[PDB]
């Protein structure tokens, strides 16, 4: 997180939602559920934040 | 976690039967409720679940319309109403439920059906 | 739709036993996994778990049972059938809805 | 002083379930290093002399 400034990418994609607060550790990687399964998913690779 | 079935007995076709299920050693609301019924006839055949907020409930065709599954959480209890009974409808009616509730959704809670109960006689 | 073979085990008391499943479709789901697992009833009783999503055995399952399998093809093992193992071996898939079971395999001790 | 502003724990729990990616799931790892004959061997293989 505190290296962010020093990482160059080719572009940057940010994905907005809404979502219930107990859901919301579904947004991650390696992840299963309501959400992860059929509302967003993330591939299992690096991310941003 | 305990199934006890209860409510079987002979009741001629045409007629309707309600079964109930008790359930201990888990929380009740915390999972889906399936319903089973086992005869020479079909070896084991799934028939109804009711999910475990007792919103969604699926049929088996062969029962679709015919039969209603339900649940009274305040109770742990789960029910089988069913209407217009035919001599085909013969079977021991299982309470079966499950252990591992990690993807309480549809279908997973199809995936175990580990838990069952000693099965009660319809006739 | 679930085909159990055979329809009856005569195995000696002691000896080796397996129980074959064949599925009219693959039961690999759309997640990639299968979920076929085997069942076993003893008489007086209702069924109890065996294995699970084809080769998995439960806590409190005898290692002396395991399994294997793929696509529409499964295979329940037991390295030796003691007294005790007596009953119906069903195979149940849960890939397709409505879930399935296949019409059991009486397992007996000769 | 946590929960402190900016304070944060450098340890982190690993989440190791019987039900997830092959990717998530616990390995035991042992790691083999061996002194390449310093002092005099105190180990050899199945040899004879």
């Amino acid at each position: 997180a505190t290296k962010l400034n020093d990482l160059c990418f080719s572009n940057v994609y940010a994905d907005s939602f809404v979502v219930k607060g107990d859901d919301v550790r579904q947004i991650a990687p390696g992840q299963t559920g309501v959400i992860a399964d059929y509302n967003y998913k993330l591939p299992d690779d690096f991310m941003g934040c | 976690a305990q199934l006890v079935e209860s409510g079987g007995a002979l009741v001629q076709p045409g007629r309707s039967l309600r079964l109930s299920c008790a359930a201990s050693g888990f929380t009740f609301r915390n999972y889906a409720m399936h319903w089973v019924r086992q005869a020479p006839a079909t070896g084991l055949q799934w028939l109804a679940v009711i999910t475990s907020d007792g919103r969604n409930k699926f049929y088996a065709d062969s029962v679709k319309g015919r039969f209603t599954i339900s649940r009274e959480d305040s109770k742990n209890t789960l029910y089988l109403q069913m209407d217009s009974l035919r001599g085909e409808d013969t079977a021991v009616y299982y309470c079966v439920t499950q252990r591992d509730n990690s993807r309480d959704y549809f279908p997973h809670y199809f995936h175990d059906m580990d838990v069952w109960g000693q099965g009660t006689t319809v006739a | 739709v679930l085909t159990q073979s055979p329809l009856s085990l005569p195995v000696t008391l002691g000896q080796p036993a397996s129980i074959s499943c064949r599925s009219s479709q693959s039961l690999v789901y759309s997640d990639g996994d299968t979920y076929l697992n085997w069942f076993q009833q003893r008489p007086g009783q209702s069924p109890r778990r065996l294995i699970y999503q084809v080769s998995n055995r439960d806590s409190g399952v005898p290692d002396r049972f395991s399994g294997s399998g793929s696509g529409t093809d499964f295979t329940l093992k037991i390295s030796r059938v003691e007294a005790e193992d007596v009953g119906v071996y069903y195979c149940m898939q849960g890939s397709h809805w409505p879930p399935t079971f296949g019409q059991g395999t009486k397992v007996e001790i000769k | 002083t946590p929960p402190a502003l900016n304070c944060y724990w450098p340890l982190n729990d690993y989440g190791f379930y019987t039900t997830t990616g092959i990717g998530y799931q616990p390995y035991r790892v042992v790691v083999l290093s061996f002194e390449l004959l310093n002092a005099p061997a105190t180990v050899c293989g199945p040899k004879l002399s």
